């Protein structure tokens, strides 16, 4: 929420912070009580920038039907590390084919 | 016109008479003092030493030879040190808005629009960043509101002002057009 | 992914899932990292306007730029590709020369002075792209047509001279 | 109250300006808008208190 | 035995000369080092476009990968921000074992 | 986690002592290094310099804190002859 | 005490500092218009801590100038 | 301005070793603080809840700019201690505006004046009293976590050097060794409590953490427990540093262990600066809306803080027979009635509040006024009770005990009179201004449904009153243990003055008796008009009690 | 591995190598066979002030490695820290606190 980071600058959730101080601000006044309202999903955004609780537990789920999908398929020849090392490169075409499984 | 009159975000303080600006230059607060200012400075930079000095008439401090000497040199610079602060905040607040500041009005709208129809910036240029000018108004605006705790003065040309500069920009249109006619109608 | 340095990676984790074919195509460019310095003011010089381009329209879509200027990156990878492929049909020779020395000067352009003003001139003859470092000061001679180099390595030999467009 | 404004509304200037990706920083011009408009309307509010109770 | 390499005044003066000569040579060479710093960054910033290019290629093609495998896998996407904006992910999911090597 | 085991251990230095009125003073430090140690931590998962800074000057107090509380048990000790509580 | 102050500030502190059988891994990636010229940590402190934040600076100098006055006060023989 | 202070106060000290220049060191202190006191004078010409200065670390509001010029007076009053000698020598014939600005007096006024007492000789005492101002009239002003720390601290390390600075003290060692000791741990407290509102907010600044508490409070995955909690533990060390139970054990220890000189300072100006930071945090930290956040306020400390400390402060207090041990514990239960109007977030509350903090700093001012003055008043007078010559640093507090304060009536009257209208104000009797402060306290709880709070706080008020009529018995039922001493009036024993006009030639000579030693015109000024205003408050209240509503009224307004 | 991990490990080497020799090799034997007085207060001052002054001149190293962006802006704010921190070594001088002379 300063603005200012590791590297030189900007902060990586800079600009959740700016998002919610601009919908506080342009939303919330005096007259209006329940403007701040609109600040609920966007205070969300930001707590989940600083945290990252909820795309966790998108991942930890993702991941676990993910496992649970690979380990059951049949394999037929997994590709070694150092075929895997040579995707891409300018000579060494077959690998990549190879890879690439096309 | 820059087409961007208002560029920055700026605090609205409730006041009783036109802001001028947020942080005006060191050099204008000197400029657009009243000479009731200067009275008024060096007034209260001798109640310092003078203070010191009748206090030590009446309750005498009963110290050796040159301890009077010395304290008198550490009142006289903590008057002059009080009597500027209080004679450059005096002059501050009528740009602050915080002060009567109807002379003061005149006087900004007219060097400013003379600067507008010079095509000089509005404020000046800063050998400083435009980052490092946006850090420095963001220090020193509002600023001499803090002098009974702790100094601090405008030294940088920036453009961040807290005032809308249309105002400038439409009275140099405005004198350019009246003296525009007159030029070419005699 | 996170632009944070990592401290503790052992594994990589790549992805062999090509782009969707709505995306048009692009073919990204295979320069290293030596040969891009050396025709990096040369892109430069021709690629301006539309590197300018996609940054002002990342700029202008806020968290959404990668997506919504795709078709911007593919015009600056075009015509970037353009002054590659120029640069190796007929500055091929002085090319190679230069960014090899770069490969051994720590990719350090004042250490390659007499290598560039070779190919500074047959780029400029060949393709009329000059160089120009924006903003540099007025009272003094520019530091890439300097004849000395302080912080040079080896020294400059008098006889190579700096090229100056036109003399 | 149940608003809260800000003491310092410059913090929406914060940010470093070094090394900062395109379209990183979000667009605030409806905040300059409406800090604008607060401004605006101090200024005549007052011209109006010391114009309209000096004549 | 007086000698003049250990008098005070011939020391002063070539002790000074030196020193402004080394400030001489320092202002120069800080001035050369700065404008070879403005051509380096010039040098990166006519590459940063096209760099920047093929990563944003390459995070729009693994985002619409994942969500794809997602939707075959848990039946739907699962929205993690309420706003639009592309987040660069944190987590990732990674196959049970490396390769054999 | 580590942070407040260490937390932990400055708090129970003062659970554990009726005598040293030195382990006192070490128990205060082990406390700002694990509130400083969470600070920096937490500063890296957010990408955030400020904490780094804010680290700083809590070493900077620290240090402060360090020098008046050795002189003040040094004039203590110059009028006691011991730093021992008589339990 | 261990038992009472452990269970209450575990809970308060956030998911990063205690994020550490499938597993969670952090992934990263490469950005070149955010390296143009990347500072090491001190020069990034250093860019914000003389300028934009320079009121820490002048408290702490306060702070160290009072421990340096008050220490020597209260320890040293005056003359 | 305070900044411009200490610095040439330091250059000026730095390159002297002289401990006569004490006297004009402490002068020069309280000139510099009116200076600051002219200067925050001209920052009230606005009308905002707020402005952030210096990048949003620092705020100004008409509440800070009042309460820095409070700050200042409590300063300069307390000043005078040390800028003065405590007793002076008066004749009817060196008494006009001729004698005294241009004739002058001569005689041996060493022994007379005590020129070379302990008080008189620290020439760093005035320089870190301003250090501990600077810190307190920051903490006023702090808008970031940051700046709170590093102001609190200023403000404690500066006031562990003061109940250390009477280094040949054995009793002034221990309580600033027991202060610095269990007040460093009240600051892990406020840092910890600091440090878990940045790790879950990612912010430091106050404003956005009230935004983030505003948007919380609604009639997911994210749910702010952490405000609260983190609050609470903030909470902690500040009620440690105003001693409110039950963190309050050392105050009676320390108040009573270091110098009654220095003890003024150290009981009135930490919790000026203390309670006014607490005040804007508690407002902003409100619940508008009764959810599970409000189950959880970190107000309750306060509230438990203060019934503990209504009950504790009056309880204890008791059986206390020493005089210092005593004002602390009455200290104790004065922030119980301050913490209660804190914690009842009204606007009555905080109008009540605002005076009670005012008016008590004031009244407990005259107290310890009272007390120097009538230590320093019986240089003139002998005693053989055996209890007081067992004391301890009989210089550095020469009244001790309550046993030494019998018959103090028979002695000065209207010094006991002034202590007795000061002690009627603890008590809260009509018609002096303490009633109407805890009379305001009393109505914004009975009127906000804190009436099970305040009928203990008038049960209290009857059991604290107890300890207050025993100091009045002990001054006005008994007959005085302190006699004059015999050799300043044997009537061989005289001093020689001699009147100087101009250009030192001798208007007359005259013959003096301890007769014609008195209390310094300083402090019998400064008791008198404390005294007057405790006494004439309900002739006067206009325009007191106007500003705190006036400041009330902008901080809920809108 | 790292170089900065195998040159540790090599210098730990070394030390326990030069160890074995007297353990190994050196002759051994079995046979292994109170008051007061103040100490000086300058022991306790050299370490004061060097804790200080190390703070302090720590402070000003980051100064040193961002003077391009501080710039006159940042250089005023280093000379008024710089300001405060000499008076207290004036102080210290002026005292004679090192109690030296
Ligand atoms: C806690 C306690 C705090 C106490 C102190 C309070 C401080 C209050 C704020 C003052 C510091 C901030 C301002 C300076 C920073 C800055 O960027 O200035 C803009 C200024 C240029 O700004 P610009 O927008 O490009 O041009 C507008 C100028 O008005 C156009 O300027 P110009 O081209 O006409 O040049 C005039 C002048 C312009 O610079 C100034 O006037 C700034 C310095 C004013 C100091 C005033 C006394 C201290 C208060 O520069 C000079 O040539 C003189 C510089 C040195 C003066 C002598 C030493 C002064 C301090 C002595 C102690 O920068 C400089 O000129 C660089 C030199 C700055 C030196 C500052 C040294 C401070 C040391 C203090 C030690 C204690
Ligand atoms: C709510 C607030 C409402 C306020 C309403 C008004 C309250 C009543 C008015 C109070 C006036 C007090 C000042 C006048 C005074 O002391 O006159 C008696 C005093 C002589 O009568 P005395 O008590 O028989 O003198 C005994 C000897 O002089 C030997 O005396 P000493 O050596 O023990 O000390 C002499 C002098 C030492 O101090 C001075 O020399 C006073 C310097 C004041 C200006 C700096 O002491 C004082 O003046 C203490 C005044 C304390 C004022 C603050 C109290 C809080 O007058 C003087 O000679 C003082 C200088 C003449 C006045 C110049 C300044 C006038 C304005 C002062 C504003 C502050
Ligand atoms: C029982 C309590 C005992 C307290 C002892 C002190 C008694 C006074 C109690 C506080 C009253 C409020 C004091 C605020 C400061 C004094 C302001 C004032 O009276 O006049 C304002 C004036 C301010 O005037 P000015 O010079 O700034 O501007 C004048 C503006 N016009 C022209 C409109 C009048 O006095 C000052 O100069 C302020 C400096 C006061 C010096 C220190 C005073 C300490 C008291
Ligand atoms: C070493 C040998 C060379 C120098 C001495 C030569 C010599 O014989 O002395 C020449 C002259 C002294 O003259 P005189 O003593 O009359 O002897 C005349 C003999 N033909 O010598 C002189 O008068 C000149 C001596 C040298 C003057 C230049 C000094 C340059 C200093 C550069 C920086 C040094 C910084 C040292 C810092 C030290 C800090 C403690
Ligand atoms: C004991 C000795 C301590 C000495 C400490 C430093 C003293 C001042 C520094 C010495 C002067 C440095 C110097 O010589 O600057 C030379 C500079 C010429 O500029 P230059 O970098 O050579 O580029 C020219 C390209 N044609 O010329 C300039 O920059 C202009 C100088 C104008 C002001 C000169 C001083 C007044
Ligand atoms: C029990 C009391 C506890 C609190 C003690 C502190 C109370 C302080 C009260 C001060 C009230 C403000 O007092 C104020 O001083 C300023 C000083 O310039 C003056 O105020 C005036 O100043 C300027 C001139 O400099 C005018 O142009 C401006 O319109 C006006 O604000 C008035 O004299 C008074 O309005
Ligand atoms: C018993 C002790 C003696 C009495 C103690 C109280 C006396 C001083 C009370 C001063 C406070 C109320 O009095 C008033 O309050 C407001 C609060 O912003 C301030 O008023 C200030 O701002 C307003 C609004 O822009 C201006 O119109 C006014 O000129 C300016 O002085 C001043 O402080 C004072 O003019
Ligand atoms: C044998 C003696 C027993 C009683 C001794 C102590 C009682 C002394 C007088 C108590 C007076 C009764 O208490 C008083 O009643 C009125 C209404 O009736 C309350 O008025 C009301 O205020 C709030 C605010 O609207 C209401 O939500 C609430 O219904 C009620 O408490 C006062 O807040 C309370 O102060
Ligand atoms: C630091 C890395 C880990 C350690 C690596 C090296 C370990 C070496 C262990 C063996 C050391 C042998 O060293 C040898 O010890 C024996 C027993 O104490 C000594 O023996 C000595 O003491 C014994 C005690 O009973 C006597 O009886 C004997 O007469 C006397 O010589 C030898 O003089 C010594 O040379
Ligand atoms: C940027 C660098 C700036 C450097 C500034 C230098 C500091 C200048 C001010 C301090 C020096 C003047 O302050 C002076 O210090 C000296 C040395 O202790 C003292 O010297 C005297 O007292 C001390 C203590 O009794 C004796 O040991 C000493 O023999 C005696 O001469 C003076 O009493 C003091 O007045």
């Amino acid at each position: 929420a300063s603005g200012y980071g590791l590297n030189g600058g900007p902060s990586r959730c800079f600009p959740f912070w700016q998002e919610l101080l601009a919908c506080y601000v342009t939303n919330s006044s005096e007259d209006n009580p329940d403007g701040k309202n609109k600040c609920i999903p966007v205070m969300e955004d930001y707590y989940e920038c600083l945290h990252h609780r909820k795309e966790a537990a998108r991942v930890r789920a993702l991941q676990a039907a993910y496992r649970e999908a690979e380990a059951k398929k049949l394999q037929e020849n997994p590709p070694t590390a150092g075929q895997i090392r040579n995707l891409g490169l300018l000579n060494k075409e077959e690998d990549t084919k190879k890879v690439h499984c096309a | 016109t820059p087409t961007q009159t208002y560029q920055f975000p700026s605090k609205t303080v409730k006041t009783d008479y036109p802001l001028i600006d947020n942080d005006p230059h060191f050099t204008r607060v000197i400029r657009y003092a009243r000479p009731s200012d200067y009275a008024h400075g060096l007034a209260a930079a001798a109640a310092g030493p003078a203070a010191l000095w009748l206090m030590e008439r009446i309750s005498p401090s009963q110290v050796g030879r040159g301890g009077f000497a010395k304290a008198m040199r550490l009142a006289g610079f903590i008057g002059l040190a009080g009597g500027f602060l209080y004679f450059y905040q005096r002059s501050i607040l009528r740009f602050y808005g915080m002060s009567e500041n109807a002379r003061e009005v005149e006087m900004d709208m007219r060097e400013m629009t003379d600067r507008v129809k010079a095509g000089l910036p509005l404020y000046g240029e800063s050998r400083l960043s435009p980052a490092m000018q946006g850090v420095a108004a963001r220090q020193s605006r509002y600023s001499a509101l803090f002098f009974g705790v702790m100094p601090w003065f405008n030294f940088v040309n920036h453009n961040q002002h807290g005032v809308d500069t249309a105002k400038y920009y439409q009275q140099a249109e405005r004198e350019l057009e009246a003296e525009r006619l007159a030029r070419e109608q005699a | 992914m996170a632009t944070r340095k990592p401290a503790f990676n052992q594994h990589v984790l790549l992805d062999t899932t090509p782009l969707p074919d709505s995306i048009p195509k692009v073919k990204e460019i295979g320069a290293s990292s030596a040969p891009l310095l050396s025709a990096s003011f040369f892109i430069g010089a021709r690629c301006k306007d539309y590197n300018d381009d996609y940054m002002q329209c990342k700029n202008e879509n806020p968290g959404r730029g990668e997506f919504e200027c795709l078709k911007e990156g593919r015009r600056v990878t075009r015509c970037a590709r353009s002054v590659l492929k120029d640069i190796n049909t007929h500055c091929l020779e002085q090319f190679r020369a230069h960014w090899q020395c770069l490969d051994n000067n720590n990719q350090q352009l004042w250490q390659c002075r007499p290598a560039e003003w070779k190919l500074n001139k047959c780029v400029y003859e060949n393709l009329k792209l000059e160089k120009v470092i924006p903003d540099q000061p007025k009272n003094s001679t520019p530091v890439h047509l300097r004849q000395r180099q302080i912080f040079a390595h080896h020294a400059i030999p008098p006889w190579e001279r700096p090229f100056i467009p036109g003399q | 109250s149940r608003h809260i404004e800000l003491k310092y509304p410059e913090v929406f200037s914060h940010g470093s300006p070094f090394n900062v990706p395109a379209g990183f920083y979000p667009n605030l011009d409806h905040v300059i808008e409406h800090y604008r408009k607060q401004h605006l309307e101090e200024e005549e509010r007052k011209a109006k208190k010391l114009a309209a109770a000096a004549a | 035995p007086s000698r003049g390499l250990f008098r005070p005044r011939p020391l002063l003066a070539g002790a000074a000369v030196l020193m402004l000569y080394g400030w001489y040579k320092l202002v120069k060479g800080i001035r050369e080092q700065n404008e070879l710093a403005r051509e380096k960054m010039w040098a990166r910033i006519h590459l940063i476009p096209l760099l920047q290019a093929e990563e944003d290629r390459d995070h729009v093609r693994r985002y619409l990968a994942d969500q794809a495998r997602e939707k075959g896998l848990l039946g739907e996407n699962i929205k993690v921000y309420n706003s639009d904006r592309y987040v660069r992910p944190t987590f990732a999911v990674t196959p049970s074992k490396p390769a054999q090597e | 986690n580590i942070t407040l085991i260490l937390f932990l251990i400055g708090i129970l230095g003062f659970v554990l002592n009726r005598k040293n009125i030195i382990l006192m003073l070490i128990s205060i430090e082990i406390m700002l290094l694990s509130i400083t140690f969470l600070i920096l931590l937490s500063s890296l998962n957010m990408d955030d310099i400020i904490g780094q800074t804010y680290a700083i000057y809590i070493i900077v107090v620290a240090g402060a804190e360090s020098a008046i509380g050795l002189g003040i048990l040094v004039a203590f000790y110059r009028l006691r002859g011991s730093i021992a509580i008589e339990y | 005490v261990g038992i009472i102050i452990s269970s209450f500030l575990f809970k308060m502190l956030p998911y990063g500092v205690i994020i550490s059988k499938n597993d969670l891994f952090f992934i990263t990636s490469k950005i070149w218009d955010g390296a143009l010229a990347e500072n090491n940590h001190i020069s990034s402190i250093g860019n914000i801590m003389y300028t934009n934040y320079n009121v820490w600076l002048i408290l702490a100098s306060f702070i160290l100038l009072l421990a340096m006055v008050g220490a020597i006060v209260i320890t040293i023989k005056p003359r | 301005m305070i900044m411009i202070s200490i610095l040439s106060l330091l250059l000026s000290t730095s390159v002297t070793l002289r401990r006569d220049m004490s006297i004009l060191f402490n002068r020069i202190s309280i000139i510099a603080l009116a200076y600051c006191i002219l200067h925050d004078t001209m920052s009230l010409s606005f009308i905002s809840k707020g402005i952030g200065l210096h990048g949003g670390l620092l705020h100004i509001t008409n509440l800070t700019q009042i309460f820095h010029i409070f700050i200042f007076i409590i300063s300069i009053l307390i000043l005078q201690l040390t800028s003065f000698y405590p007793r002076k020598v008066w004749i009817p014939e060196y008494s006009s505006l001729k004698d005294i600005f241009f004739n002058k007096i001569l005689y041996y006024r060493t022994k007379i004046i005590n020129k070379m007492g302990e008080h008189m000789k620290i020439i760093e005492y005035p320089l870190i009293l301003l250090f501990v101002i600077s810190g307190a009239v920051f903490l006023i002003s702090t808008n970031d976590l940051v700046s709170i720390f590093l102001s609190i601290e200023l403000q404690s390390y500066g006031l562990y050097l003061l109940s250390t600075i009477y280094r040949n003290s054995e009793l002034s060692t221990t309580g600033g060794l027991i202060y610095f000791l269990l007040g460093g741990l009240s600051s892990c407290f406020i840092l910890l409590g600091t440090s878990l509102l940045y790790v879950n907010s990612g912010t430091t600044s106050l404003d956005g953490l009230y935004i983030l508490n505003s948007i919380s409070d609604v009639n997911s995955w994210y749910k702010p427990y952490y405000l609260n909690f983190s609050l609470l533990i903030f909470s902690i060390g500040f009620l440690f540093k105003v001693s409110a139970a039950p963190f309050h054990f050392w105050s009676p220890d320390v108040y009573d262990a270091i110098p009654t000189i220095v003890t003024t300072f150290v009981a009135i100006i930490a919790k000026i600066s203390i309670f006014i930071f607490l005040l804007e945090l508690v407002y902003y930290t409100n619940s508008n809306a009764n959810s599970y956040l409000s189950e959880f306020s970190w107000t309750y400390a306060l509230l438990i803080s203060s019934l503990l400390s209504l009950i504790i402060g009056t309880v204890v207090g008791l059986t206390q027979f020493r005089i210092k041990r005593l004002l602390a514990y009455s200290t104790i239960s004065h922030v119980g009635f301050i913490l209660l109007a804190l914690s009842v977030s009204s606007i009555e509350s905080t109008q009540a509040f605002i005076f009670y903090l005012i008016q008590y700093s004031i009244s407990n001012l005259n107290a310890f006024f009272i007390l120097i003055t009538i230590g320093f008043s019986l240089y003139g007078y002998v005693t053989n009770n055996k209890e007081y010559k067992s004391l301890l640093d009989k210089n550095n507090s020469p009244i001790q005990l309550i046993s030494q304060l019998k018959g103090y009536f028979y002695i000065n009257p209207l010094l006991s009179l002034s202590l007795a209208i000061t002690i009627f104000s603890f008590v809260g009797v009509p018609p002096l201004v303490g009633f109407f402060a805890k009379q305001m306290v009393l109505s914004a709880a009975l009127d906000n449904g804190y009436i099970f709070l305040s009928l203990i706080a008038i049960i209290t008020s009857v059991i604290g009153a107890v300890y207050y009529l025993n100091v009045i018995k002990e001054i006005f039922f008994y007959s005085p243990e302190h006699e004059v001493n015999p050799v300043l009036n044997e009537s061989d024993s005289n001093f020689s003055l001699r009147i100087l006009n101009e250009k030192n030639v001798l208007i007359r000579s005259v013959l003096l008796k301890g007769r014609n030693i008195f209390i310094s015109s300083p402090f019998s000024i400064t008791i008198s008009i404390i005294t007057n205003v405790i006494l004439l408050f309900i002739f006067m209240n206009k325009e007191w009690l106007s500003m705190g509503t006036i400041l009330v009224q902008i901080l809920f307004s809108a | 591995m790292s170089a900065m991990s195998i040159y540790i490990i090599f210098v730990s080497i070394i030390a326990i190598l030069f160890l074995a020799i007297d353990l190994i090799f050196a002759p051994h034997n079995p046979y292994k066979e109170q008051s007061r007085s103040p100490f000086n207060i300058s022991f306790f001052i050299y370490g004061l002030v060097f804790l200080l002054l190390d703070l302090e001149i720590l402070l000003l190293y980051p100064f040193a490695v961002s003077e391009y962006v501080n710039s006159a802006y940042g250089l005023a704010a280093a000379l008024i820290f710089i300001g405060i921190i000499t008076i207290g070594f004036v102080y210290e001088l002026g005292h004679d606190a090192l109690k030296v002379h």
